[PDB]
RNA sequence: UUUGCUCCACACAAUAUAGAUGGAUACGAAUAAGGCGUCCUUGUGGCGUCGCUGAACCAUAGCAGGCUAGCAACGGUGCACUUGGCGGAAAGGCCUUGGGUGCUUGCUGGCGAAUUGCAAUGUCAUUUUGCGUGGGGAUAAAUCAUUUGUAUACGACUUAGAUGUACAACGGGGUAUUGUAAGCAGUAGAGUAGCCUUGGUUACGAUCUGCUGAGAUUAAGCCUUUGUUGUCUGAUUUGU
RNA sequence: GUGAACAGCCUCUAGUUGAUAGAAUAAUGUAGAUAAGGGAAGUCGGCAAAAUAGAUCCGUAACUUCGGGAUAAGGAUUGGC
């Protein structure tokens, strides 16, 4: 915790998440789900 | 543990030789598939078939494959001085593609 | 652990001593103010008293302190026990209870001492350690080697490893990169060269199209794993 | 063989595989490289490096001792079938 009772306005900020992200970070990721990437990509050879 | 087997593996030389200088690689397989023996067979006695040698290097002294099918029999040696009495001795497979192959024993040689 | 380790008591040995030789004997505050005693109307009160240094207080007599007999009084003091409490700033001490036991120089006696030769510290303290005799108690780790890469020049660091939600090597899946593999086929192909049933057929042909976002690679410091195979007691050292 | 070429690069015959090695992959080096946007602001100074580069076609100024300057400058094309 911290050490001193920050009022700045930049504490004190109710944050409200609008989107995070879960693309790939082993690449250049471009889909945040599996559901997704197989609804871009359709079929595959493999499955899917 | 101390007994005779043969069973057939496959090593990823890829990975075991990632990053390595290209003078090297292959010396760097060599020795890496005497690691391999001896992690596999518990035997500090590797050796290496001139045949599995040839397969190493048969892409110059950069281009080792990236997967080796091996044929390691560890074999009981007595000779001159007991000396790691367990040797195991390796050589190549020769099969096609040496992918999607598991470790097996070989039971017969 | 070639009978180890530790704690208590005892004996014997060493080992030294920044230096015992009756007692480090506990308010706090002020100092142009206090301490103590006492009293009341409990205060920044009244009264008395003291200091002018600890030159005090306590202790202090006994073969380095022996052995005995009494008197007086239920005191003092050592000791091992024992009761309860308080003390954390470094407490490790302070207080307290009961019984036992020793001494008592509070007082009065009896015996002893010599020759250490006229002095010679004339040895009486406490500090560690070791060994032996009894008794009580406990029954691990660390390092090397292997391994990890959150680490790293080497040391060092961070991990794992004796039968498992274990670890490893492969394999599977996910993720990612590239960009559509080999092979086969085609009424694709600019055209070209032959043949004859002259609308087809055979040959060459960069390339194109399909199977084929395919194939390849993917931890080496990616993620995951109901699969396969295997591994799991080597070395050195550490004791109050 | 490529190519204009005894260039560079690869190969045949012949020869050699000899330079102390093994393990790691810190700093700083030596040698080789790359770099967003800017583009010499760096520096005594573009030092170093980069850029250009072959061939074919087009086009080529001042000046000139008329011989040059000149590959001036500046452009376009290049594979395979
Ligand atoms: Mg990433
Ligand atoms: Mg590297
Ligand atoms: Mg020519
Ligand atoms: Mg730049
Ligand atoms: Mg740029
Ligand atoms: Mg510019
Ligand atoms: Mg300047
Ligand atoms: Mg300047
Ligand atoms: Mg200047
Ligand atoms: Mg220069
Ligand atoms: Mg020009
Ligand atoms: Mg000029």
């Amino acid at each position: 915790k911290s050490l001193y009772t920050n009022t700045s306005r930049k504490a004190l900020e109710e944050v409200s998440l609008k989107w995070i992200d879960t693309a790939s970070k082993f690449g250049k990721g471009r889909f945040q789900t599996p559901a997704e990437k197989h609804a871009f990509m359709g079929t595959l050879k493999k499955d899917l | 543990l101390k007994d005779v087997v043969t069973r057939e593996y496959t090593i990823n030389l890829h990975k075991r030789l990632h990053g390595v200088s290209f003078k090297k690689r292959a010396p760097r397989a060599v020795k890496e598939i005497k690691k391999f023996a001896k992690l596999h067979m518990g035997t500090d006695d590797v050796r290496l078939a001139p045949e599995l040698n040839q397969a190493i290097w048969k892409r110059g002294v950069k281009g080792v494959e990236y997967r080796l099918r091996l044929r390691i029999s560890r074999k009981r040696n007595e000779e001159e001085d007991a000396k790691n009495p367990l040797f195991s001795y390796v050589e190549p497979v020769l099969v096609a593609s040496a992918k999607g192959l598991q470790t097996v024993v070989v039971e017969e040689d």
